[PDB]
């Protein structure tokens, strides 16, 4: 996996 | 403020290809000369300008069989259908002209562009 | 010997979400208490173990309406349906418990895992 | 984009 897009 | 799962789109595509392999919820047969290919209309529409135009037509959206132009090479179509479902294009010296012609017909610009690049490099 | 177009899977997913927004070739309505959500069965099946089980059932595969358990929160379902079609999860303090419960029900393990992580960090 | 996967 999870990221800040 | 969303978070994003990086692998989500590729996992969805892998799963759509697994449904295609098992023939689960396929809703159209594409006929290319003597060959038949089962697929999902939504995946075809999401990849190809030609299929988007076909399946948004008020009459053709209801067809369960679509016949392509007899000039279209079945192997070239098979390679592009696999690319639609996997992001992988099996481009080879022996098939590049058929793949490029099929991608032009299917209105798949990114594929047309890489074919042109590979042909230009061989010149 | 294939070449791969990096952005292909994300472009397919964006296009499937554009079809959903325009209600093109949607083939099922998911009902969550008083709310209705139109979607494509293949995308639901490719994201959720629960929908995969539903639409591979020889009787339920033919249903045009699926009613979820009344305990399921419609906003939690809306957030997960958007995640299915975009890879983006709108996870907030005010919705995390409903999102986690909905993801457990829909059998969406990656979402359950991030919810657990965000809850644990607040403890 | 195109790459060798
Ligand atoms: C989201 C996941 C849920 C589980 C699942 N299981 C299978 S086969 C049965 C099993 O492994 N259980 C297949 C197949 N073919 C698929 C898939 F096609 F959609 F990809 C999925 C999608
Ligand atoms: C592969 C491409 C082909 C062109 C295209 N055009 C539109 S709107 C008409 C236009 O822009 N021409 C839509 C929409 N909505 C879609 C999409 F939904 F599938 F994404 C596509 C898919």
């Amino acid at each position: 996996a999870w990221v800040i897009p | 403020s969303c978070i994003q799962f990086t692998r989500h789109a590729s996992d969805v595509l892998l799963n759509l290809n697994r449904l295609r392999s098992r023939d689960i919820l396929t809703d159209v047969v594409i006929v290319v000369s003597r060959e038949q290919f089962r697929a999902h209309k939504t995946v075809l529409m999401a990849c190809s300008g030609l299929f988007y135009s076909i399946f948004t037509d008020q009459l053709k959206c209801n067809l369960s069989v679509i016949n392509l132009d007899p000039e279209i090479n079945p192997e070239g179509f098979c390679i592009l259908l696999d690319f639609m479902y996997t992001s992988r294009l099996n481009l080879r010296e022996g098939n590049i002209m058929a793949v490029m012609a099929t991608a032009m017909y299917l209105q798949m610009e990114h594929v047309v562009d890489t074919c042109r690049k590979f042909i230009k490099a061989s010149e």
